[PDB]
């Protein structure tokens, strides 16, 4: 059992923007859908609801009239078409299967949920990060600062992702700029630093950006 | 239109302990039908970055998988989900969740904190790279690592003058291993002041040190 929601990103007020998702490891065709979503920092609020056939749709007060909730059963694919787009929209979105049996109305059991997709609305430019060093001088700590990035987030590996243990991706913190900040920090023994290099692969998709920052150490 | 109200918002109990998270509904969610009367309300775990997860649904049924440990009780308007003994992979918010009327509504959600053996914090210190002084601007980042509990004080000093107001923190979540904290710090300064001053110092204080760690450096050497 799978869901996977894709799509989803930074929107102006007013414009419009379409969330899809991906699901397999249940007879899709026959199941209730629903979108629940997640502002930050609040609780869980369900968006839509929609039936096997799509016949029978539902929504949240909140959205109706803007949000309009759409299935393909031939690619197992489940849509929600968002317009007319607000600040207060912004939030991950989750894809859930409802726990009704085919053909009986829904639950509202939200038996399996997808990972969730973020959706940004802001009239603020976009604009990617810069990536610098967090240089190292019998365990040594690496890192690499992503200073100046909007709108959220920017996902962090080391070494392509070969390297895991010890990592630690602080959550962003918003500046005064109204831009964002981050920094992400791995610890390793001290005497590899000579011989083994670190590189940090930043990536923003919104801007577009992917960046792979090798950390030096500082010898003296 | 039924509202849900969690309590605690967090708790911290120890390995193997029992964590008790309360949920009440505004109205009742108890529905009567031809056959036995059921409680119209779930319970979900969340764990930071992953997919929700269904506990218990019937107020008090499991989920296929869900282990025992987890109960859930109650029944009308006040209920109650019992951690019987926590573990570190239990760590994470979970929400109540009535479906008896039409919008269905969730609960605020309460933090499930491991409390674990105090530990003191590794500090490290970072100056503003090269890269970034040409750039203009100069941020220097202190890192706090592997600590328990989460709460620390860090306190900049420049030239041995106090800082406030121009740093910023951000913590991670508690580890899904050794359920420990790490904590970024960071000065930020201007290029120019930055060149006026010569030593940057962060001074730590948690319940794990004896007396305050400092880290420090001096800028041109």
């Amino acid at each position: 059992v799978q869901l996977v929601e894709s799509g989803g990103g930074v929107v102006h007020p007013g414009r419009s923007l379409r969330l899809s998702c991906a699901a397999s490891g249940f007879t899709f065709g026959t199941s209730i859908m629903h979108w629940v979503r997640q502002a930050p920092g609040k609780g869980m609020q369900w968006v839509a609801q929609i039936s096997h056939d799509e016949s029978r749709k539902f929504y949240s007060d909140s959205v109706k009239g803007r949000f309009t909730v759409s299935r393909d059963n031939s690619k197992n694919t489940l849509f929600l078409e968002m317009s007319s787009l607000r600040i207060e929209d912004t939030a991950v979105y989750y894809c859930a299967k409802d726990l009704s049996p085919p053909y009986s109305y829904a639950w509202d059991i939200f038996q399996y949920w997808g990972q969730g997709s973020l959706v940004t609305v802001s009239g603020a430019s976009t604009k990617g990060p810069s990536v610098f060093p967090l240089a190292p001088s019998g365990t040594a700590a690496l890192g690499c600062l992503v200073k100046d990035y909007f709108p959220e987030p920017v996902t962090v590996s080391w070494n392509s992702g070969a390297l895991t243990s010890g990592v630690h991706t602080f959550p962003a913190v918003l500046q005064s700029s109204g831009l964002y900040s981050l920094s992400s920090v791995v610890t390793v023994p001290s005497s590899s630093l000579g011989t083994q290099t670190y590189i940090c692969n930043v990536n923003h998709k919104p801007s577009n950006t992917k960046v792979d920052k090798r950390v030096e150490p500082k010898s003296c | 239109d039924i509202v849900m109200t969690q309590s605690p918002e967090s708790l911290a109990v120890s390995l193997g302990e029992r964590a008790t998270i309360n949920c009440k509904s505004s109205q009742s969610v108890l529905y009567s039908s031809r056959s036995d009367n059921k409680d119209y309300l779930a319970w979900y775990q969340q764990k930071p970055g992953q997919s929700p997860k269904l506990l218990i649904y019937w107020a008090s049924t499991r989920e296929s998988g869900v282990p025992e440990r987890f109960t859930g009780s109650g029944s009308g308007t006040d209920f109650t989900l019992s951690i019987s003994s926590l573990q570190a992979e239990d760590v994470a918010v979970y929400y109540c969740q009535q479906y008896y009327s039409s919008p269905p509504t969730f609960g605020g959600g309460t933090k499930v904190e491991l409390k674990r053996t105090v530990a003191a914090p590794s500090v490290f210190i970072f100056p503003p790279s090269d890269e970034q002084l040409k750039s203009g601007t100069a941020s220097v980042v202190c890192l706090l690592n592997n600590f328990y509990p989460r709460e620390a004080k860090v306190q900049w000093k420049v030239d041995n003058a106090l800082q406030s107001g121009n740093s910023q923190e951000s913590v991670t979540e508690q580890d899904s291993k050794d359920s420990t904290y790490s904590l970024s710090s960071t000065l930020t300064l201007s290029k120019a002041d930055y060149e006026k001053h010569k030593v940057y110092a962060c001074e730590v204080t948690h319940q794990g040190l004896s007396s305050p760690v400092t880290k420090s450096f001096n800028r041109g050497e």
